[PDB]
């Protein structure tokens, strides 16, 4: 078959290449529908539907079934961003920043934002909660590096605002998500591990002062912690790397 | 165009240069000062090369190519002719990538994320330094880099792998093709675990990652997890780039022979060195 | 032609002077690079051999 | 007179900073330069890779 | 009436006119500039 | 400094998960291993418990067969001498028949005999153990992605092994078992063919190789720049997007002009993952087959000066 | 063109003068190494 | 022919007006670099031989 | 009237209006640069 | 054949309308680059061997 | 009805502009073509 | 034969009109280039030839 | 008095002749040392 | 024999439709090809050999 074309050079290996172009222009179309599943149609800066929309359209909508008894998700469907956003766009013109029009950490919005989740906690395959308090977990215990229970955590203005009180691990995973915080009145906030640093003496938190420790958004059952309050203490912790600046290094 | 959650995340803020002097969108782009500089640096290049496609006589994409200056210009310029559009490109090239990471840096302030992307682009930008910037360097002549072709700078990776003969002996060269094959086989698993638990047998719920952990705990016996899978991602990429950066930065400046001659330092270990049998005796 | 300023009530000037400044910097570099490319034109190599400095 | 030293602080804070990055560059350059004139590479110069001389 | 950037048309002519007259020095350095070199090498 | 969460910083152990059940025989599953540190620092501690049914049977006792004759075929090359065969365990290979018995079954067990016994050991245990792949996703009512994404692997392995070699009418044009000698093997038939640079497919499969590695360094940093709102809760994040998803989408929009989904993002992944051996396997079947010299090929295709 | 000085209602001066000064240097480079390239003017040879 | 001007009631004119700018602009450097890379029409080349330059 | 971008009948005859003027200028220019070139080389 | 209007009820206008100028622009270029790679409708080399500019 | 929300009328009229633009356009390259046809004819 | 509209409602006309689109254009310039390839249909060299051009 | 800056027209007034005294100062600095490299080794 | 429209109760007819047009498609050109290959059966060549064309 070597130097066997139908026609000019057109070989076996001409024809494979030229069929391989036309599935990849395919499945790239396919691959970039099947992202169009979120955030789509389009709006202006005031929320209507915008002019253009792109050369894709929209796929045709899929449904998921969820495990426990949690309804069914359409995709792409309706969107559901109807909370009040404290932003005043400061230009007549699309395309430039929205301004804060009050506290941005405590309004959500910027780096602090977050998304309206259901209000529900999270489950694992067998329908218990994902997260739980890790005296709460039954047999679960700190097995390697430093256990930070017991450790005064320091903010970024270099001053103490509480004490770890507990760990609150992830059961299926093993892992541990959130530090539980004593604050000064009494009162107890969650801190996503991923935004503290353990140290020997203490723990150290980058992105909020020691004020700004009494803010962070409170969960209503002291052993449960919901979508909803997680999207909203973990907006607001890293809201704090832009909004605590004034108060770095003090 | 705006994602329908978009709106609330364009904020003022989180640039490191400029202020407020670029601080906005161009469609779905963000600019900024290195957003600025990237387009000014990616367009010279572009019409750069466009224009060394005029002068070598062909407008045919996969024969142009933009070729380095000879080795007896050392490291001065060269003219632009022969090897001096090679060097602005060469630096508009840098200027674009530099400007891409720190406009990535710039974003990732602005949305209150983690520094990973940029860190990580680094780790390629620090490769195609090696191959255009610091070995040549080290080896004395800009003439050492890769010409700016879709087929000759294949041609330049074969002819600088044969100077050592086979190239597959490197050890470093080993060790950075088994992290790349390693991560294209985590790349498949790990999409292919996420789209089987989302997408089911017809009919049924969505799975949670207890199954995915259970799914690979019965296949393999281990389950690293999905924050592990994407540590072991991002690692098993940097690990590949770094090791390839590693090989050909010792290759031509500490290690001048055949690297298949490199392994005989093993075969002629003292205790075994005379023993008849095998291959080696 | 009398009409020409309504450009300013569609496209904001910020943006369009600080694309029409990029633009006019990088055509003016790409044209010098080019006539610095040719022969006939690099000045510098037409002073080195007018004056006999190479 | 404020006005003035103003003006030159901020363009000599632009122009330092990008000085600063150009001489750092230039600074690893001839550090990778110096390594590579202690080896044994003038000795060892590998042919050219490409079809230019 | 079609404010896209919040320009008056006033405004818009102002700023009309002094980029204009901005362009027109620009432009006229350039034809000295031209004019200049086209004496030195004419290039037709 | 600041925590990249790339290690982490404490490591917590409770009881052993032993799974889901859904329509798995729990009869066939082991018990769970040990918890090991060393790899808690980095991903999950815990070992097991393992699946092994018919498929795992068959699959580790093929492929235990064919470690078991590639071995002894090393120890008769090195003479039983462990000294030796520790100084040239890189160096020994099982090498297919010579060309000059073509596909035929009557090479001498030292000229190709025991190649065809291995690799037939490979197959069945290759074979098996996509079986096995699959059927372990049947149970869990899991979808069979990963059975397909490992078809494409067996694609390449087998035009490389069995297809290619039937093609070219000999068990020659086939891979030798060891180390040095597969890289051989590799160098010698890019030699053969003219240039691999200059076989479309070899550039596709470069391409997607490449893109493997940017894509996953990209998701695995994505991932840990968004993991402080849980963002590696992927599965959670489709079905209930939160602020980790819109701002790992954002950031990428903002950057390049167009995004993913939180589940969009992992077919991209498996694509262009798949696609390497996909288009490996296809370059290979064309070389000697179609194109016996591919310089000359692409010299005669726009791809090199004439 | 007596009414240029509005180019500082439009842009931010603290800004503009710190990216003025790094074009002028940038270009001080390029030009300066465009000459040292050339035999007729490199003066550190 | 009349209603043409209705094509600003479906497009937007931010949008058209940046992509006929930049289609403009790619299509005039590239017919400039076309009639460069011939010889017949590269005018540097052309005043080159007029003026005895080379 | 009715549309995409919200832009009434009247706004859009005007901006089509500056548009074609534009337009018509950009190839007039073009006509004359065209024209001096086929005096200068032609190319049929 | 008098309902093709009918069409713009099915598929989007400005879809339509930019797949429609993409793909003109892109088989006129096609056509031109084909017609400049044949010798004989290479109308600058034409030209230039009419007009004896070698 | 359709799937695009645009009225019989809308459709009707939005076709009938398209189609002078197509027309246009035709014409012109009817002329472009004639003229390389007596230029030089490729039958 | 008389009942083949029924296509209509088990297929997408929008999904079915762009395929049918995409491949009746891949299969027109499929069959071109093929024409083009062989000497005795290239309608270019035919005309050269026939008018003595190249 | 369009403003995006907070700047008074006074006060762009006062800092563009700030400015402008500082470019011409600039100007003629780069022309001295052009003219000095001239006089040493004409590039014309 | 005359139950084989059963078969519409079994499988899906929009994949069943689409999977025999690929593979008739696939089929055809594949057919269409070797035939060109094979040079007694390359019309294109036949008709340029009979009628002295080339
Ligand atoms: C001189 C050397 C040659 C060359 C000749 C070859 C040859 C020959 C081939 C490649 C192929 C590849 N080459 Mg090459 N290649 C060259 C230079 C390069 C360069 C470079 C920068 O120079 C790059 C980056 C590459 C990269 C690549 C990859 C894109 C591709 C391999 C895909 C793969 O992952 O296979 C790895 C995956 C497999 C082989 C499949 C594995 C699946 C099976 C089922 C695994 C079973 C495991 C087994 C049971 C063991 C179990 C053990 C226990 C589980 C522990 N080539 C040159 C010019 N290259 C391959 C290809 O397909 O391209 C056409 C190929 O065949
Ligand atoms: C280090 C791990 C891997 C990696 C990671 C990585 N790459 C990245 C990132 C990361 C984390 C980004 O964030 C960044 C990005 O935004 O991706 C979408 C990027 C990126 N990696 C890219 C490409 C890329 N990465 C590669 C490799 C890798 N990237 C590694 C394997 C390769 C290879 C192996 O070839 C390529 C081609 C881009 C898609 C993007 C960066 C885009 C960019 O730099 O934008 C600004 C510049 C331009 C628009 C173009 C400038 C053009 C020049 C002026 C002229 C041409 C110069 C060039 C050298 C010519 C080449 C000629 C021939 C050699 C072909
Ligand atoms: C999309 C293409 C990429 C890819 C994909 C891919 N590979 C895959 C998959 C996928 C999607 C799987 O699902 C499958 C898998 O299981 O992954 C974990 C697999 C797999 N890819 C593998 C390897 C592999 N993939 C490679 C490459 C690639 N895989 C591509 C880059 C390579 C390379 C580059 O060379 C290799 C080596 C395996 C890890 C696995 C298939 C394993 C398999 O089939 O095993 C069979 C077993 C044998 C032949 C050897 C067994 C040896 C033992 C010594 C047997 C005896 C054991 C003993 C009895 C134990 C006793 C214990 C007690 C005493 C305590
Ligand atoms: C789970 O989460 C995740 C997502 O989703 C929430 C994601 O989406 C993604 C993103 C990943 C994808 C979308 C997959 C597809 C990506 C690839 C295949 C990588 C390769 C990408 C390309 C080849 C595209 C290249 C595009 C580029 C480089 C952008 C083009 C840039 C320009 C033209 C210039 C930009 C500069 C500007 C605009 C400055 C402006 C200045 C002036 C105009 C002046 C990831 C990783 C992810 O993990
Ligand atoms: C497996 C895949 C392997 C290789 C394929 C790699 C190339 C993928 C390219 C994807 C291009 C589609 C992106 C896109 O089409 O995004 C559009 C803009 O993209 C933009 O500016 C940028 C467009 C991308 C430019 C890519 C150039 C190459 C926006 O779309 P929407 O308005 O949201 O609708
Ligand atoms: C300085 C840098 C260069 C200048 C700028 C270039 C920028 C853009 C230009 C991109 C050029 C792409 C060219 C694609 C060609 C497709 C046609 C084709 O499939 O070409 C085939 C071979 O190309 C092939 O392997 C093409 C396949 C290449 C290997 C795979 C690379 C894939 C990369 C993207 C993957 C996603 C052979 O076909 P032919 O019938 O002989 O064609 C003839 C013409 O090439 C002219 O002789
Ligand atoms: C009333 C309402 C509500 C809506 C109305 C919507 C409107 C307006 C629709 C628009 C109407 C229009 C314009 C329709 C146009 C339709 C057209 C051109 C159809 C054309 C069909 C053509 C077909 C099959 C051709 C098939 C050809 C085939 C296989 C060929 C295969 C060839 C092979 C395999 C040979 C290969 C040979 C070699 C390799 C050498
Ligand atoms: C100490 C002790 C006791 C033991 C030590 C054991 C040791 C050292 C083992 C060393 C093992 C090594 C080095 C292995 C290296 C392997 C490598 C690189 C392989 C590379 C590629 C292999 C490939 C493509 C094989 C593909 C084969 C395929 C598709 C199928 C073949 C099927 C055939 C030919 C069946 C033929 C038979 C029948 C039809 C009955
Ligand atoms: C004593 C008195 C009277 C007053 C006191 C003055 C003092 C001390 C301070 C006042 C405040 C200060 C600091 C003001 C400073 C102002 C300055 C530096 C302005 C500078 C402006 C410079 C400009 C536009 C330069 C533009 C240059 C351009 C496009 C060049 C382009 C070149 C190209 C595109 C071709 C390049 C050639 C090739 C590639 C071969
Ligand atoms: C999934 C779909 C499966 C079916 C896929 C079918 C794909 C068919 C694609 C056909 C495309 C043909 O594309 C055309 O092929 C001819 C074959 O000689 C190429 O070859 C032509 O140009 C080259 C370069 O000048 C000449 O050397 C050659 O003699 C000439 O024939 C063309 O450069 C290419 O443009
Ligand atoms: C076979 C390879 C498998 C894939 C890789 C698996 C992981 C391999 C080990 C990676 C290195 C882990 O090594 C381990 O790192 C962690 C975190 O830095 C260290 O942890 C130590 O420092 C951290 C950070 O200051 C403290 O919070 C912690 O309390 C302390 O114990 C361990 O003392 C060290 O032993
Ligand atoms: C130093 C050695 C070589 C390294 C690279 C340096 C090359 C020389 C400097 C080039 C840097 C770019 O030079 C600069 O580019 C930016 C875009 O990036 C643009 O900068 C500016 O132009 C206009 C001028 O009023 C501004 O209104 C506009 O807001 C801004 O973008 C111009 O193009 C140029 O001022
Ligand atoms: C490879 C390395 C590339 C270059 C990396 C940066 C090298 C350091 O570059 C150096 O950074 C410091 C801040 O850290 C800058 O900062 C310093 O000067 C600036 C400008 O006058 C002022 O803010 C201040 O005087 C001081 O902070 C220096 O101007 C620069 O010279
Ligand atoms: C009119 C003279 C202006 C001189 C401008 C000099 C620019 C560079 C200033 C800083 C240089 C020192 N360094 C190393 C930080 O770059
Ligand atoms: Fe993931």
């Amino acid at each position: 078959m070597v130097g066997v074309t139908a026609f000019g050079n057109f070989d076996l290996a001409s024809l494979a290449i030229y069929s391989f172009w036309i599935f990849l222009a395919g499945l790239i179309y396919y691959l970039q529908t099947e992202n169009m599943r979120e955030g789509y149609p389009l709006e202006n800066e005031d929320g209507t539907p915008a002019a253009n929309q792109g050369p894709f359209p929209l796929p045709k909508p899929k449904t998921f079934i969820l495990p426990h008894g949690r309804g069914t998700l359409t995709v792409p469907g309706p969107e559901s961003e109807d909370r009040p956003i404290a932003l005043a766009r400061t230009a007549v013109s699309e395309g430039f920043p929205h301004a804060p029009t009050g506290d941005p950490m405590k309004d959500g919005v910027g780096p602090a934002s977050w998304v309206a989740r259901r209000d529900l906690p999270e489950l694992d395959g067998h329908g218990h909660n994902k997260i739980k308090p890790m005296k709460a977990a039954a047999g679960f215990h700190v097995s390697a590096g430093k256990n930070p229970i017991g450790l005064p955590v320091r903010g970024c203005d270099l001053e103490i605002a509480g004490k770890v009180v507990d760990i609150w691990v992830d059961i299926p995973e093993q892992m541990a998500r959130f530090l539980e915080v004593e604050l000064k009145d009494g009162s107890t906030r969650l801190l996503p591990m991923q935004m503290v640093k353990v140290q020997s003496n203490r723990v150290h938190v980058n992105a909020l002062s020691s004020d700004l420790f009494a803010g962070i958004p409170t969960i209503k059952s002291p052993t449960e912690v919901t979508l909803l309050e997680e999207d909203k203490i973990c907006g607001y912790v890293a809201g704090g790397l832009m909004y605590a600046a004034p108060k770095r290094k003090s | 165009a705006l994602l329908s959650f978009e709106q609330k995340y364009r904020v003022p803020g989180g640039t490191l240069v400029g202020g407020n002097l670029f601080d906005f969108w161009v469609g779905p782009f963000y600019v900024g000062f290195f957003g600025v500089a990237t387009f000014f640096f990616a367009a010279l290049g572009i019409i750069l090369i466009a224009w060394s496609a005029v002068l070598q006589g062909t407008w045919n994409p996969q024969l142009i190519s933009v070729y380095p200056p000879a080795l007896e210009y050392g490291l001065g310029g060269a003219p632009l002719a022969k090897g001096g559009l090679w060097q602005i490109i060469t630096i508009c090239a840098t200027g674009a990538f530099v400007s891409w990471a720190l406009r990535e840096v710039e974003i990732c302030r602005k949305l209150g994320i983690g520094y990973h992307i940029p860190f990580a682009f680094a780790f390629a930008i620090l490769a195609y330094l090696t191959l255009v910037l610091f070995r040549p360097v080290m080896m004395g002549a800009w003439g050492y880099a890769f010409p700016y072709g879709i087929w000759t700078h294949l041609d330049w990776v074969s002819n600088t792998g044969y100077t050592y003969g086979n190239f597959h002996y490197n050890p470093a060269h080993m060790i950075a093709i088994s992290f790349f094959f390693t991560n294209a086989l985590a790349l498949a698993l790990h999409g292919a675990l996420v789209l089987s638990a989302a997408n089911p047998e017809k009919g049924k719920e969505m799975r949670t990652p207890d199954h995915e952990d259970t799914f690979f705990r019965d296949l393999v016996g281990y389950s690293i997890g999905t924050l592990g899978i994407h540590r072991l991602g991002l690692l098993l990429s940097l690990s590949a780039v770094f090791f390839s950066a590693l090989c050909m930065i010792i290759t031509g400046t500490i290690w001048f022979d055949q690297w298949v001659d490199w392994w005989q330092w093993w075969v002629k270990l003292p205790w075994w060195a005379n023993i008849p049998g095998g291959i080696n005796g | 032609m009398s009409k020409f300023y309504k450009i300013w009530m569609i496209f904001d000037p910020r943006r369009v002077f600080v694309a029409q400044g990029v633009f006019l910097f990088l055509l003016a570099v790409m044209i010098h690079l080019i006539l610095l490319s040719t022969p006939s034109y690099n000045w510098l190599e037409i002073s080195a051999a007018k004056y006999n400095r190479v | 007179t404020n006005l003035r030293l103003w003006v030159a602080f901020q363009m000599m804070k632009g122009a330092g900073w990008a000085g600063g990055v150009f001489f750092g560059t230039l600074l690893l350059i001839g550090f990778f330069r110096v390594v590579g004139r202690m080896l044994p590479i003038q000795e060892n110069q590998a042919p050219a890779p490409n079809i230019t001389g | 009436d079609l404010g896209y950037t919040g320009l008056t048309d006033e405004q818009a002519q102002e700023l009309h006119s002094v980029y204009m007259s901005g362009l027109w020095l620009f432009s006229a350095v350039a034809i000295v500039a031209h004019l200049a070199v086209y004496i030195w090498r004419p290039w037709f | 400094a600041e925590y990249q969460n790339i290690f982490s910083q404490v490591q917590v152990r409770g009881p052993a998960d032993l799974g889901m059940t859904e329509d798995v025989n729990l009869a066939n599953r082991s018990g769970v291993g040990p918890f090991s540190t060393l790899l808690g620092w980095f991903g999950n501690a815990q070992l097991g418990p393992i699946y092994l049914g018919s498929l795992g049977v068959l699959s580790l006792f093929s492929g235990l067969m064919w470690f078991f004759t590639i071995g002894i075929w090393f120890w008769y090359q090195a003479g039983w001498n462990p000294a030796v065969f520790l100084r040239d365990l890189f160096f020994f290979s099982l090498e297919p028949p010579a060309p000059e018995y073509g596909l035929s079954f009557a090479a001498p067990l030292k000229e190709g005999g025991l190649w065809l016994i291995a690799s037939f050991f490979m197959f069945v245990a290759v074979w098996s153990w996509w079986g096995r792949t699959y059927l372990r996703a049947q149970a869990l009512g899991m979808g069979k992605h990963t059975a397909w994404a490992f078809l494409s692997a067996i694609w390449l392995w087998m035009v490389l092994g069995f297809i290619r070699p039937i093609l070219m009418g000999s068990w020659s044009e086939a891979v030798p078992y060891g180390i040095f000698s597969h890289l051989d093997w590799t160098n010698n038939f890019s030699l053969v063919h003219g240039n691999l640079f200059y076989n479309p497919f070899h550039g596709l499969s470069i391409a997607f190789l490449y893109g493997s590695a940017l894509l996953f360094a990209m998701h695995g940093a994505t991932i840990l720049a968004v993991s402080r709102f849980g963002g590696e809760r992927e599965l959670e994040q489709i079905a209930d997007r939160g602020t980790a998803a819109e701002r790992a989408a954002l950031f990428w929009r903002w950057t390049m002009g167009f995004n993913a989904t939180m589940e969009g993002i992992h077919r991209w992944a498996i694509w262009m993952a798949v696609l390497v051996t996909l288009t490996g396997g296809i370059g290979i079947l064309l070389s000697g087959t179609v194109v016996d010299n591919w310089y000359v090929w692409g010299q005669n295709h726009g791809m090199a000066p004439l």
